[PDB]
């Protein structure tokens, strides 16, 4: 259609390989990290333990749940507890959860599936124990014996990877460019032959080989980047790219907005 | 033991170098600065700032 | 134990639980960051402070009276990298030559005419690194084959405060005599020079942040054939020993006046293995290209030396205690794994192996040797302090 | 113990503008813009798109120190052309480039089966 | 005990419990009441 | 605003003593006593032994980016470095030789007929073609 | 001491994958990681190095 | 009063209280407090090679340098701690362990055996990466490749005790001694 | 029914003190006695295994035969200062100070000796 352009390669539900061309590396990279760190999500943040006979300590489990992946589809139509006019929390900015685990089966396990959603979802995709496990109980929270009990109560909130890793929906992201060092943005280490000793990348096939007879091209710039966007759940691999592309934009916006608020005076 | 040398407005912790500090600086943990003081007499040049620092 | 073991610093309140000090002011206190702790004292009178800033300020301390030369230079990363950035091969383009000039705080706000305009307008480290050097700074060097067009790019010449030629490393920016630092202090003052660090730093450290640098087993492996050429420099060296041992077990040698027939036997074995070992390493030294990272970290002058490479890629060396190769603790033998009266090197503690590749025996002797080392580093440590204390009182 | 609260990497604190623009005396027609609660993610992106307006005579940016999420951007342009504007433009060119991107990635996606 | 401090302190300590390999080590330890002894002798093999 | 040197030499040889991207070349003049020693970017401007290059100098046409597409272009060549010259040496007889360094790239010239052309200033633009 | 949710290094979840793994061993007698979808060593090392103490802790009474 | 106060530098949560008899039928009571301690910009660590070092700063994934695969370091130690320390096995454990990582097979490092650097390197080439470890990396701030390559590889690291917050101490006119009237000793007693 | 007590009651292994050692000849590698490996140079006894001259400390050090000896000697000390699990009953122990590493991890590389130092189960 217009400026920069995509050319998706084999894509699935937990990945999205694709080639991004006609963009400055500078800008590719920017988007790179934005996914890695600043996309709004939803994770447990406050845990109110009532009873706990597990061999694990309170805050150890607390940690665990912070990491358990929750739904974050319509995460954008929720507000940051910091902006919501409610003392502490509420349905309009949080998702409350329950967890009860009594040891009855004379090793009983606690999977993230065992979470209730006590607060009003207000009819919006969010707050669900993202399960991708084959059986149907993704993420073993913890195990417990005979009569050991355990009662919690979680409260999830918006937030991002900056604030905490328990947020970013990214989780590993591939990035490469100019597999054939033509731009010479590198000086290969070697004992005798760089080329033979250094693995050729699977990415070398969508770009033309070097060709000896040609002198060193200089005026050429870093164009085209072979990536791959893995997802942990919360947000669909596709969105973890869209939303990224967009938040970066929203920021670039206020830099122009904040600008305006300073001209009147 | 007590005269030619005594324990003495002092602090001590672990060092780690910082490549963005002028040669002569020395980063001090907020915690410490909020502990060590300095007797500055009130003077019509610093009254204003001191009355603020005090509040 | 120094006038410099205590210095007055500008306070900078920062977060996180630790005293954050500059690198170049490292060697005076002689600290590292493996857990080392630091004491801080706070002046209290208006003069107390002054007395601390007018005589103990770190900048005043740059030139040490004990050895009439500075005592703070550019260490590790900053040094190592400043070297790379200098080579004729090091070029930087506008985009970066800009973000580099920005990091120099004193920057006049003027981008210097490109060292190249023809096809692509580029600059060289030598150029930009120079934006850190104040006007009027004149420096002249001359190493080996150095002459007003230093072929191997040796020596160092800086006129008007612009690097003209030569590469920059320990020799040109270390706590040394000719030291560009030693000179900037003398010519500009405590202040100007004290700032000079941060700059030369900020530019370089930044640059390195992007050019990257590392080290790995690969930096310690010797050429396919060189690792052989050495083996047989130990074999032959082994026989030049078996030979003088045969010629001793026959009384076919005369006593060098003042030495025992036996002692004179050692005196040669020792001088044989040593010269062997000496080139064993030297074969690899010249076998490590101008890309070997370990070499690089040695030329820059930021860590290790020949010896090191040697013991890691070639031959570890001969082990020793009390000056003589591993004794005969066991009546007439090194280890119970040996035949009595074995005076050879494989018994007396000669580790023929390289770290990249010691045999029990070698490994042991080696320990007995190091053990002696550790000993005094744990004895001379406080007896030296007494002798010190006396001189004082 | 002495480390700040995480949320200080993006939230502006008590009376603080994202932007603070200061004129530079070192050379004519130049400015230094202090961006608060930001990083390379946004810095370098703005720095970049300015060496694009061949009307911009200079453009570098930097992070004073890593503990603090801020950064300074210095810009200088041709005669009688205000850099602030070039900042706007080069800033807008950025959104469009991305606006296009978002779109080109959505139609593209739909055409997938897996 | 008594007016007999003319003994040796060290015998019997407070078993380490920082790590497992810490405790093992502690038990397999030897002392030696006080430049040659500190050496690693051959006989030590 | 004038030129200070013009002469075609011939590459006597090209040396790369441990430099993946730079070579110090030497070549004598086609007219006169005049030798030339010059370091160069083998990457931007390749050169092998026996080449016909035209060397120039002089001072003229902060540092503005491009935009001069519609401006002067005293670049009628294929290599244009800027640098400074340091020493002014006399090699016996009345034969002179100035030393030019370009922010890191050394150079030497020899002969004797720019007794009123080659100045002792920092200014200096090198030019080359074909 | 239980399985670590999500890999330190990259972030990919890995809580569920415990039982799958400890199973593809005992029975299918097997590589396991590779099929469990644990590609790059960062997450690889995560599973392949976990020493599940919780089991022994669980062997304690009240 | 003879009541016990939580050490001034500390804090956490009570974890288990217990009452009990004494041989002398006295009331014995011990209290246990728990706390989770997080690694901080100063805490000490080290491998198994005298390669001890403390934290200087902490960056995140973006800021971190990386390799095409995605894989990013958890730790970044300086190439300078290698040349004079000479501890090379360190370098080897990494390589070996980068294979054992990929192969699932336990990597033996045990003393005098029949395993070599030349061997492991071949095993690492069968999996895909450089035969020496080194990998390409793109500078987390700009995305541009690193002119150099890095010795990127999984290595064991012990978290030695000795965390900053157990040492950080500062005083200004505190508890004075009795006999002398000078300050008192130790950070614990202020 | 074939312990170590039998390996000794059959004269297949002997307990050699330091004194008796003096008058015996010990062979290193049982067997033996490539351009990569380390160059190797009456017998009464052979060595169970050279990697047994090490004690608890070094036994956890990978390739101690590749580092500068004085370093091994250091790690030999820092180990007694790392974190992990010192027992499993720890949850029922009322001792002053004790630290447990949230999540342990047996090393990617190990010593055959570790197997007796229960290290794999108590990293
Ligand atoms: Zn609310
Ligand atoms: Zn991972």
């Amino acid at each position: 259609s217009k400026e920069p352009k995509v050319n998706i390669i084999n894509a699935q539900d937990d990945e999205v390989e694709l080639m991004l061309s006609d963009v400055n590396l500078s800008l590719a990279n920017s988007l790179r990290r934005t996914m890695l760190a600043e996309v709004p999500t939803l994770a447990i943040d406050l845990v109110e333990i009532k009873m706990n006979t597990s061999v694990l300590a309170d805050e150890f489990i607390s940690h665990r749940l912070g990491l358990i992946p929750l739904v974050s589809e319509d995460v954008e139509e929720m507000k940051y507890s910091r902006d919501c006019t409610c003392e502490d929390y509420c349905d309009e900015c949080s998702v409350v959860l329950e967890l009860s685990a009594r040891h009855e089966g004379e090793t009983t396990d606690v999977y993230s599936s065992s979470l209730i959603k006590v607060s009003g979802p207000g009819n919006l995709n969010v707050g669900e124990p993202v399960r991708r496990d084959d059986y149907d109980q993704g993420i073993l929270l913890c195990k417990l014996r005979n009569h050991q009990e355990l009662n919690i109560r979680c409260i999830a909130k918006k937030g991002i990877a900056k604030e905490h890793a328990k947020w970013s929906p990214c989780s590993a992201i591939a990035f490469e460019y100019d597999p054939h060092n033509k731009l010479k943005h590198t000086d290969f280490w070697f004992e005798v032959d760089a080329k033979k000793e250094w693995p050729d990348s699977k990415y070398a096939t969508w770009e033309e080989p070097p060709k000896p007879g040609e002198v060193f091209d200089y005026k050429a710039k870093p164009n085209r980047f072979y990536m791959t966007v893995e997802t942990t759940g919360s947000l669909k691999a596709n969105q973890v790219f869209s939303r990224g592309i967009k938040t970066l934009q929203e920021k670039l916006a206020n830099v122009l907005f904040e600008l305006e608020n300073s001209r009147p005076a | 033991g007590n005269l030619m040398g005594k324990r003495v407005f002092s602090a001590r912790t672990v060092i780690s170098g910082d490549p963005n500090l002028e040669l002569d600086q020395v980063g001090v943990p907020i915690s410490i600065a909020k502990t060590l003081s300095y007797p500055e007499t009130v003077t019509q040049y610093n009254i204003h700032r001191l009355t603020e620092y005090v509040r | 134990l120094h006038k410099m073991s205590m210095m007055a610093h500008r306070v900078k309140v920062m977060p996180y639980s630790t005293f954050r000090l500059n690198l170049s002011v490292t060697s005076p206190y002689n600290a590292d960051f493996d857990g080392d702790e630091m004491n801080l004292h706070v002046p209290q009178s208006e003069e107390t402070r002054a007395e601390l800033s007018q005589l103990c300020a770190v900048p005043l301390q740059i030139v040490s009276p004990q050895s009439n030369k500075p005592v703070m230079g550019i260490v590790q990363d900053t040094l190592c990298g400043v070297r790379k950035m200098t080579l004729r091969d090091t070029f930087i383009e506008y985009e970066q030559v800009m973000n580099m000039l920005f990091w120099v705080p004193s920057w006049d706000g003027v981008v210097p005419q490109p060292a190249i305009l023809k096809p692509k307008p580029l600059w060289t480290g030598k150029q930009l690194l120079s934006i850190a050097i104040p006007s009027g700074i004149h420096l002249q060097r001359t190493d080996g084959g150095n002459s007003l067009l230093s072929p191997k790019d040796n020596g160092m010449l800086i006129v008007d405060g612009k690097v003209m030629f030569g590469v920059v490393d320990k020799k040109t920016v270390g706590s040394g005599g000719g030291g560009l630092i030693h000179t900037v202090m003398r010519e500009k003052g405590p202040k100007i020079c004290a700032e000079l660090f941060g700059n030369i730093q900020k530019v370089v450290n930044y640059w390195l942040l992007h050019n990257g640098f590392s080290i790995g087993i690969g930096d310690a492996i010797a050429d396919a054939s060189t690792m052989k050429e050495i083996t047989h420099a130990i074999s032959s060296a082994k026989e030049q020993v078996q030979e003088i041992i045969y010629k001793a077990q026959h009384n076919e040698l005369e006593l060098k006046p003042g030495m025992t027939l036996r002692e004179s036997f050692e005196g040669e074995v020792s001088r044989t293995l040593n010269d062997a070992r000496d080139s064993a390493g030297r074969s690899a030294e010249m076998n490590l290209k101008d890309l070997n990272n370990v070499k690089q970290m040695v030329s820059a002058g930021s860590k290790g030396s020949f010896i090191n490479i040697a013991q890691m890629s070639a031959c570890v060396g001969q082990q020793m205690v009390e000056g003589k190769r591993i004794a005969f603790g066991f009546a007439d033998r090194s280890l119970p794994h040996f035949t009595k009266d074995d005076f050879s090197p494989e018994s007396k503690g000669f580790v023929e192996n390289s770290y990249l590749r010691l045999t029990p025996q070698e490994f042991f002797f080696h320990a007995m040797a190091g053990r002696e080392g550790l000993i005094d580093t744990a004895v001379k440590t406080a007896e030296t302090g007494y002798i010190q204390r006396r001189l004082v009182k | 113990m002495n480390a700040p609260d995480r949320f200080e990497l993006f939230i502006l604190p008590d009376d603080v503008p994202k932007l603070k623009i200061t004129p530079d005396s070192r050379v004519p027609n130049c400015i230094i813009i202090k961006f608060e609660r930001e990083d390379h993610t946004l810095a370098n992106l703005l720095r970049e798109e300015l060496a694009l307006y061949p009307d911009v005579t200079f453009v570098a940016y930097k992070v004073e120190h890593p503990l603090f999420a801020n950064f300074v951007m210095r810009l200088q342009t041709e005669e009688g052309t205000r850099p602030k504007q070039a900042l706007e433009r080069a800033c807008a060119s950025i959104i469009n480039k991305l606006k296009t991107l978002d779109h080109k990635f959505n139609e593209e996606w739909n055409i997938k089966n897996f | 005990q008594k007016k007999a401090m003319s003994s040796r302190a060290g015998v019997s300590q407070v078993l380490n419990r920082y790590t497992y390999s810490s405790t093992l080590s502690h038990l397999r330890r030897t002392n030696t009441p006080i430049a040659k002894p500190r050496q690693l002798h051959n006989t030590h093999w | 605003s004038s030129a200070l040197f013009d002469d075609i030499f011939t590459v006597q040889t090209v040396d790369n003593g441990r430099y993946n991207k730079v070579s110090r070349i030497i070549g004598i003049s086609t007219t006169n006593a005049i030798k030339l020693t010059l370091d160069i970017n083998n990457e931007m401007f390749p050169v092998s032994q026996d080449d016909s290059l035209t060397v120039t100098l002089a001072n003229s046409l902060s540092w503005r980016p491009p935009k001069p597409t519609d401006k002067s272009l005293a670049d009628d060549y294929d290599y244009v470095m800027f640098g400074t010259v340091y020493k002014f040496e006399e090699g016996d007889e009345d034969k002179i030789k100035v030393y030019v360094s370009f922010g890191g790239l050394l150079m030497c010239l020899e002969g004797g007929y720019k007794s009123l052309a080659s100045l002792k200033q920092d200014n200096l633009y090198i030019l080359i073609r074909r | 001491m239980i399985i670590p949710v999500r890999c330190f290094s990259c972030g990919k979840v890995v809580g569920d994958k415990w039982d799958a793994y400890l199973r593809l061993l005992e029975e299918g007698k097997q590589d396991a990681l590779d099929e469990l979808k644990l590609k790059r060593y960062c997450c690889r090392r995560m599973v392949l190095t976990h020493v599940d103490l919780i089991e022994k802790f669980l062997r304690y009474n009240p | 009063d003879a009541s016990t106060p939580l050490r001034s530098t500390e804090n956490g949560i009570v974890d288990q209280v217990l009452l009990t008899t004494n041989q002398e039928g006295l009331k014995f009571v011990k209290v246990r407090m728990r706390t989770t301690k997080v690694p901080q910009i100063g805490d000490k660590f080290a491998s198994r090679h005298g390669q001890k070092g403390t934290i200087g700063v902490t960056y995140r994934h973006e800021d971190m340098p990386f390799s095409a695969e995605g894989i990013v370091p958890d730790l970044i130690i300086n190439p300078h701690a290698i040349p004079s320390r000479m501890t090379v096995a360190h370098l080897i454990e990494c390589l070996l362990s980068k294979v054992g990582s990929i192969r699932g097979y336990e990597g033996d490092a045990t003393p005098f055996t029949d395993l070599t650097v030349d061997a492991v390197s071949n095993l690492l080439r069968d999996n895909g990466y450089q035969s020496r470890g080194f990998e390409v990396m793109y500078n987390g701030h700009t995305g541009k490749k690193l002119m150099a390559q890095v010795f990127f590889g999984p290595t064991y690291y012990q978290r030695l005790r000795h965390m900053v917050d157990d040492k950080i101490h500062a005083r200004a006119r505190g508890p004075v001694q009795v006999l002398t009237r000078q300050p008192v000793e130790g950070r614990s007693r202020d | 029914v074939y312990g170590w007590s039998s390996l000794v009651t059959s004269g297949v292994i002997e307990y050699v003190d330091g004194e008796e050692e003096e008058t015996i000849m010990i062979a290193m590698t049982p067997e033996d006695l490539d351009t990569a490996k380390r160059i190797k140079p009456t017998f009464t006894h052979c060595e169970i295994h050279p990697s047994m001259i090490l004690g608890v400390a070094a036994s956890i050090i990978p390739f101690p035969d590749h580092n500068q000896s004085p370093r091994n000697t250091y790690q030999s000390a820092m180990g007694k200062q790392a974190m992990g699990v010192f027992l499993t009953n720890y949850n029922v122990r009322m001792d002053t100070m004790a630290n447990i590493l949230y999540y342990p991890q047996k090393p990617l590389a190990k010593t055959q000796a570790m197997e007796y130092l229960k290290f794999r189960e108590l990293p």
